[PDB]
């Protein structure tokens, strides 16, 4: 869990040695300093080194993004400042003004594809060519108000001197008048005063003729594309070409604007100096061998571990045996924990593959869940990065081996549930002579039969509600656990309620429908509620009322770990079926026919319910499970530490 | 009609420049 | 239509927004360095210079990006809310771009806002010669202002009367629609925006070329003829007269522009409001609002950094209390 | 579209003939 | 006789199906706010969770009533 | 029993279950928001926990009746 | 053949009616009544009386069902 | 024999404050939607909200009273 | 016998009461929303708020009406 | 052989005036929810709004007509 | 034997009231957008009558079958 | 014998009406957005003629069954 | 014999709602080509290509219901 | 009775075909609504629109097939 | 022993025909977004299929359900 | 007897077939919005599949029981 982080809180003497120990920190270990007690930075040339890194970290950002790529630590780059400077600039430069062209002939071609039809369709009705001394302007008006108004307009103008072209268009019309050799200049009178103008171009044609334009502005738009694509794969050489300096750049200069800040943080206090500092027992021999040897700094200063006085500030990491570790992905994404309450890290490996098995079976899909395995681990094996298209997954090799592990265990419950249901039917429909078949007259597996709805029915979900009471009463009791260390009376009686009323409840279910026997029953039942009802009172926050239904609700939950199994299982058992009655309705040659048809729809229906079996027992452990002990209601500071990012080199 | 109306009003220029 | 689905990009792009601490904190900033935080964020992604000019066309082709997307990402009915939100603006932008036209300032010092027209559609009607051609290039590509900026031009050819009665009529088209779909969210904000373009209107006019109710819009909510009259004086205590409506919060009385900023300022809260709906029109709202807000404040700050012009009085406009 | 259809086939040879003559 | 069976089968399924539906009901809009919220903010996912599954316990009591009745044949 | 027995599971099927569907109908809505508030102001998640859950009392009572039949079963 | 066959179960279906389709009717009320609610109180507590207010009015409704349901019941 | 009509109008009792109960909860919903928007801001009317929300009861008061009359009949 | 003369009709009963409800209640449900929106807007509309409010009633009277007309059937 | 008649007959009576009802309660809102919109626009809508609202009213005219005229064979 | 004008009266009922309700939500957002255009201008009257009126052909065929079914009787 | 007799009534008011509804539906939307349009310009009322009348097809087909069995009755 | 009144409403059923089934799918498909209209002519070619697919549904009704009247 | 038995027959197929043409209705809605507006947006889409248009069809094809499982029956 | 078949047929009837209805009103939505998405991108295929035909889950287990009651007719 | 065997598979197809319609309509508005944050974000395809995987249970639900009553077939 929390590894008991302590604080390692040091005092050097020396303010002109501060640059010195975290030059050292960086490159050593993690400490995840906080801000406690801060003072000024020291403002001449330290503030200005830190403008001038983070100018230039994020101009190595800006960059790889105009480039395409995205953010990655590879190297540093100790070239200098002056130097990396003048050397990101240039780069940086050329791809900015890359990025400049691309984007105004981005502009370009969309004003051509917007102006490309209406000068389309003009140029169709421009049959009178535009060169003669009696013009033609172009207005743009719409179908409906158009006639009357430019009628009267150009009536009032002249008499019929003006000659009309009305065509059709995504737009009302592509109007036009038909100008005389000098009468344009009181036709933009007559037309303002019906409120329209000739309708300008984008300016570098708005003089030409039309007819012209029209196909000029065509030609550019059949050639923008072309001269958009080779820019940007211009752009995309220049992004490759030189891609390793700017993420070498941006790793030097996150280490330099880290230290900088984590500084600004660190000159500090009353004295020559201030610090505090977190670090985990499991590396305090680490960090203090990585301070004694270079620096031996003037003085360190260690502190305990303070189990709660603020509870926040206090940072965690969950550690754990790579026995349990590989599930950390289980459980890191929902919450971080804080420091004390309970971790769920180990109590996962525990339950989910188990449950898994418990829904699937090992002839049924633990042999391809192991094929699988092999292509991950193999994958792995190869140490490659994921790359698939269905989402930006890049599944490094850290994660395929988490991902192998987690899939082994499943597979492994998978495997040792299965014989407990004999699944593939199929198979044991077409010859499991080791345990009694539905072929024979005894069918019987090795202990119990989920083909079998009838006589297995009430054991198998009396076992999933006893998966449910126990891991329900596990939470309640480490509810009241942690209610106890951190001494908070009302977590404590809220705890120890909601787990009475709960079994008060199981066991007034067991009256109503197993057995009678008062004193074993009908007192523990009157004493669980009256343990509730104590709780409720002493607590006064009697939220419980409402939630007591909700907590019978979930221990009940875990139904589903059957029901999705009994639904996959005999979907798979009754697929099977048809197959071999296929196989029985034809030859040999139905046979094969039967078999494919078979084995296509038990990887549709595989392929499609894989995803809600592998996401049931893990949900009982997300919602179901975490819930009760407190697991979304506080979060300790997540352990962002001190340290040279180089992906952990 | 009133386009061959406008046409022989522009044609008019067309005569006056056959004429100079 | 499906609105959870536009909600759901909606909900994306907002996880991209600017937190409140990157204004405070560019407020007191050199320009390089401003132009590293603007690096760092969203917009860097279209942040092509260094200067002025590049910076407010990467702010316009962001917004462009991520806000005048919203219309054509949703068809049917929620399209059409979504295109009210939006029009909105692109009249306001329009009206900008009119009064612009007329002092002659040169279009890259207009502010333009998030519309569903790009970029150079704007460029080119300020490069554009005389309002008809304004509304003739709106017309390009169709744009249902259009056709209303070219029925208002054959009326009154004023600029100073011309944009209001603009307003007026789209308001009319686009409040229809709005009262045809019934959301209750939208219809307030409807409310809302009527009310503020009547007492910028107002603001506008002061005495001169009157008309206590030829300029005057139904729909409101909030503000009335008899107040509307009123500041169609040169009265200014007219505000705090009204007390209990949101519009109390101006609480004051500086200048056009002072009136602009306080309207945006409670316009831009009272969307915030409407957060809390999620399968609805009050967060795209929101967002909208808070996108257009976030521009403002760009321009209002790289304008500040470049000319180097002192901190308080963008400061003064930075809060927005 | 019939008016925009006569109106340009009549130009057309109007200023055709008109060109050709002077 | 065989009419008491069937009956009950048939309210038992009733029971189950119409508790699922009020689920189903439910979880649409929770779900889609969740999904909205998640992909915003990474760290709403708890409550989202929380949330997606708390109408989960209506279809679990229908569920406990087609149980009932099951046993009852 | 006979057909009294048969029925009266169909009398209960659709009080539970028609009780599921009214909680659902109104878990939807009101959980909605309450992602809404909580997706936005943590400290909202108590007080938003209290309108989710209170509609469950309609599932309640829907589940205190298809009891009661059980009982007269 | 039983004699209260019909009976008592015409009895059940309708104390399952009543008290299922009064249950729908307050939650469709509940469920745009506390749309409205769980927005509103994020204002101000001092909106979240009359937002539980108009929660738990509704649930009348139940309350109605659940009387001709004891009803039903007594006659049986 | 009589079981059917004593349990027949049962159903229809049933059915009756069922399907009142129901419109009385869509009207609800709608209106204090709108109640609850408009006490928000400032509380002014309480009384028009209420009375709107409460307006809808008739309807499943009517069904309350044709359940009445049939158990009256039973 | 008199198997279910009497019970059908009280089926009946309920039923039309019940869907009348319904009906009254959807009505009324968007007539009350859009209408207490109005009255937050101003409230000088209390007047016709009440009337569209109150003018979809006919609609459980009719219910009503069929009800007591069967109940005469008896 | 008559019970069973009349019976069903009244069932058919509840069901033909409940949808008829039902029909006429979805028409009347959303129609007086527009109306009522219009109203807090202007008086002047007063009168369409009605004269539109109270249109729809013939589908539960028609249901009850239906009703009556099975009536006869009670 | 009432068992054929039983049911003759309750497919007549059935026939009429779902037909009723089909022209009735056409009529509802007929009469919404309707009423919209109306309070827009008050010169689309009759347009607006026109729509409102034509989806009562869908009645009118309820209504048509349940008198070609009554007069069976 | 009689039962059959009204069922064949039952089964065809049933269909006319379901067909009914369904048209209804339909109407319903196309007509709100003809109404839109034509309020917004006249020169689409055919057009929304057209479309309006398009979906009676379906209870045209409806008629058409009832009819079918009313030749059985 | 007696199945002829089931056979009745078994046709009725399916036809009506194939019906219903086409009736929403022309509803919100006309709903927006009708809106889609206003702005050209093609959006006319297109939208009764799709307001006639969902015609599929009740003539596949139409379709059983002739195949089990047959049978009657 | 093997009527009575071929009758259910008729009602199980009719109302399974029935609800399955409903549902593919009920998608095609909003599947049609969205492929109109990309339309409208493009005349290049309609290649994917009417391949989703097509798709929940394979809804009544199961439909189908169900209604010919039982017709081979009757 | 023959009204048994015609049980198990409306049984079968009914299954499919409400889970090819659930399958629907999820393709509704889905697809609806997926063509919304697909309208301006080519890569939101690939996953907008996937979405679209993943609720067949459900009508496959109406078919299952289906299935296995005729299984005994 | 024999309407055992009938009325068990209206229950059970009662059963799965609500559920279905119950899991349809909660993973609708699900999915919708699920596709939304891919199209818009390609980063949280899991997120839209754990909340489109999660209320596809209650067809699960549906599925459990109308198997528990396939059992007495």
């Amino acid at each position: 869990p929390m590894e008991k982080l302590v604080l390692a809180g040091p005092k050097g003497r020396a303010k002109e040695l501060l640059q010195s120990l975290q030059q050292a920190g960086v490159v050593h270990l993690e400490t995840l300093r906080p801000e406690a007690l801060s003072a000024y930075q020291l403002s001449p040339e330290e503030r200005a080194e830190l403008r001038r890194w983070e100018a230039v970290s994020a101009g190595a950002e800006h960059t790889l993004s105009l480039l395409g790529l995205e953010a990655e630590p590879a190297r540093p780059f100790p070239e200098g400042l002056e130097a990396a400077e003048k050397a990101l600039s240039p780069i940086q430069a050329h791809a900015e003004g890359l990025t400049r062209q691309k984007q105004e002939l981005e502009e370009e071609l969309a004003l051509a594809q917007a102006y490309l039809e209406p000068l389309e369709r003009l140029a169709a009705l421009a049959h009178g060519l535009d060169k003669s001394p009696f013009l033609r302007v172009i207005p743009f008006l719409l179908t409906e108000k158009e006639l009357p108004l430019v009628e009267e307009a150009l009536r009032k103008a002249l008499e019929d001197r003006y000659l009309l072209a009305h065509e059709a268009y995504a737009g009302g019309v592509a109007a036009l008048v038909v100008v005389h050799r000098k009468e344009v200049d009181q036709a933009k009178a007559a037309l303002s005063r019906a409120g329209v103008a000739e309708l300008r171009l984008p300016g570098a044609l708005g003089e030409l003729p039309l007819s012209e334009a029209a196909r000029r502005l065509k030609e550019r738009a059949e050639a923008a594309p072309r001269e958009l694509s080779e820019v940007r794969q211009h752009l995309a050489k220049l992004a490759r070409e030189s891609a390793s300096t700017l993420q070498s750049l941006w790793t030097r200069a996150q280490d330099e604007v880290a230290r900088l800040k984590a500084l600004e943080e660190l000159a500090s206090g009353r004295f020559g100096f201030a610090l505090l500092g977190y670090v985990p027992v499991k590396a305090k021999p680490k960090v203090e061998e990585a301070l004694a040897r270079h620096k031996e700094s003037v003085v360190y200063a260690f502190e305990p571990v303070d189990e709660h006085h603020e509870a926040d500030r206090i940072p965690v990491v969950l550690d754990n045996p790579p026995w349990a570790k590989p599930f950390e992905l289980l459980v890191s994404f929902l919450n971080t924990p804080k420091y004390g309450t309970f971790d769920p890290t180990p109590v996962v490996p525990v339950f989910f593959p188990f449950w898994f098995g418990m829904i699937v079976g090992d002839i049924g899909y633990a042999l391809l869940f192991y094929l699988v395995g092999r292509w991950l681990s193999g994958y792995v094996k190869r140490n490659e990065p994921l790359v698939i298209d269905l989402f930006a997954l890049k599944l490094k090799p850290q994660v395929i081996g988490k991902l192998v592990h987690i899939l082994n265990w499943m597979v492994f419950w998978t495997v040792v549930w299965g014989v407990i249901y004999g699944e593939f039917f199929g198979t044991f429909l077409e010859h499991l002579g080791v345990f009694g078949t539905p072929e024979h007259p005894g069918l019987i597996p090795i202990l119990i039969h989920r083909i079998d709805t009838a006589k297995t029915a009430n054991l198998l979900i009396l076992l999933s509600v006893a998966f449910g009471v126990v891991l329900v009463f596990f939470g309640l009791a480490l509810r009241a656990y942690l209610g106890l260390k951190h001494r908070h009376m009302a977590h404590f009686w809220e705890g120890v309620g909601y787990l009475g009323g709960l079994v008060g409840v199981l066991a007034l279910a067991a009256s109503y429908l197993g057995n009678l026997q008062a004193g074993w029953l009908q007192g523990l039942m009157y004493l669980g509620f009256g343990v509730f009802l104590l709780a409720v009172l002493m607590s006064r926050i009697w939220l419980m009322i409402p939630e007591i239904f909700t907590q019978a609700g979930h221990i009940l939950s875990h139904i589903r770990i059957y029901a999705v199994g009994a639904a996959g299982g005999i979907l798979a058992g009754l697929l099977t079926d048809v197959g071999f009655a296929l196989a029985e309705r034809l030859g040999l040659l139905g046979v094969l026919l039967g078999l494919l048809v078979a084995g296509v729809l038990h990887l549709l229906i595989l392929l499609l319910t894989t995803l809600g079996h592998m996401l049931q027992p893990i949900r009982l452990l997300w919602v179901e499970f975490f819930t009760k002990f407190g697991f979304y209601e506080e979060n300790g500071r997540p352990y962002r530490p001190f340290k040279s990012v180089r992906e952990a080199q | 009609s009133k386009l061959e109306a406008i046409l022989s009003q522009e044609v008019e220029a067309e005569i006056q420049a056959l004429l100079q | 239509d499906d609105f959870a689905y536009l909600n759901a990009r909606v909900r994306v792009r907002r996880g991209t927004l600017l937190k409140e601490s990157f204004f405070q904190e560019a407020l007191d900033l050199s320009f390089a360095d401003f132009l590293r935080l603007l690096s760092e964020t969203v917009y860097g992604g279209e942040l092509a210079g260094q200067g002025l000019p590049d910076v407010d066309r990467a702010v316009l082709r962001t917004q462009a990006k991520l806000v005048g997307d919203l219309p054509r990402l949703v068809t049917g009915e929620a399209r059409e809310a979504v295109r009210l939100l939006l029009l909105r603006n692109d009249l306001h932008n329009l009206q900008a771009l009119l009064r612009a036209k007329a002092t002659g300032r040169p279009f890259e010092e207009v502010l333009l806002l998030p519309g569903t027209l790009r970029e150079e559609v704007w460029r080119q009607a300020y490069e554009a010669q005389d309002p008809a051609g304004m509304a003739q290039v709106l017309a390009v590509p169709g744009h249902p202002l259009a056709r209303a900026l070219r029925a208002v031009l054959r009326e009154t050819q004023d600029l100073a009367r011309v944009e209001a009665l603009l307003a007026k009529r789209f308001f009319e088209d686009v409040a229809k629609a709005a009262k045809g779909l019934d959301q209750p969210a939208l219809r307030d904000y409807l409310a809302l925006e009527v009310d503020a373009e009547n007492l910028r209107t107002a603001f506008k006019l002061q005495g001169s070329g009157l008309a206590p109710d030829a300029f005057f819009l139904k729909g409101g909510r909030f503000v009335d003829r008899v107040r509307f009259a009123r500041l169609m004086e040169g009265d200014y205590a007219v505000l705090d007269e009204l007390s209990g409506t949101p519009f109390s919060g101006l609480s004051g009385v500086r200048d056009l522009k002072a009136l602009e900023r306080g309207l945006r300022c409670v316009l831009l809260k009272e969307a915030k409001k409407g957060v809390q709906d999620p399968l609805g029109v009050g967060l795209v709202l929101a967002y909208v609002k808070e996108r257009e807000w976030e521009a403002v404040r760009l321009r209002l700050l790289a304008r500040r950094a470049y000319f180097g012009l002192p901190r308080a009085q963008v400061e003064e406009e930075v809060v927005c209390p | 579209g019939l008016i925009k259809s006569l109106a340009e086939k009549e130009k057309q040879l109007l200023e055709r003939l008109e060109a050709a003559k002077k | 006789g065989g009419l008491d069976r069937g009956l009950i089968a048939v309210g038992m399924g009733l029971a189950v199906g119409l508790a699922a539906l009020g689920t189903g009901v439910a979880q649409a809009r929770i779900g889609a706010a969740g999904v909205g919220a998640i992909a915003e903010d990474r760290s709403n996912f708890g409550t989202a969770l929380i949330f997606l599954l708390l109408p989960e316990t209506l279809v679990i009591f229908g569920l406990l009533i087609a149980f009932i009745l099951n046993g009852r044949l």
